[PDB]
């Protein structure tokens, strides 16, 4: 079934959305404007679906 | 017990050093990148013995 049926997977960001939606904006423009000297690339995981 | 890499030199030179030429260790240590370790750079040609 679609994911979205069940909630968990997308609370667990099994499946849903990725990075870049979910996060309140003003952080996500904090991140992409310190990548270089103090990263945050990695602290969330962004699904994929086939 | 200052020392470290099982060496006789203290902590904080070996952060200065890694910063210094790639803007690494604030976030841990690893092994930098072939293409931003040029032959000249640092750690190429750091030899412990004992």
């Amino acid at each position: 079934a679609t994911p979205s049926m069940m909630p968990q997977w997308s609370y667990m960001h099994i499946s849903g959305q990725d990075a870049s939606e979910y996060l309140s904006p003003g952080l996500v423009q904090f991140a992409r404007a310190t990548e270089t000297y103090f990263s945050l690339n990695n602290k969330f995981r962004n699904p994929t679906v086939a | 017990g200052y020392n470290v890499a099982q060496c006789n030199m203290t902590k904080d030179w070996f952060l200065v050093q890694m910063l210094a030429n790639y803007n690494i260790g604030y976030q841990g240590f690893y092994i930098p990148e072939s293409y931003k370790d040029r032959m000249y750079s640092f750690f190429r040609n750091f030899q412990p013995m004992s």
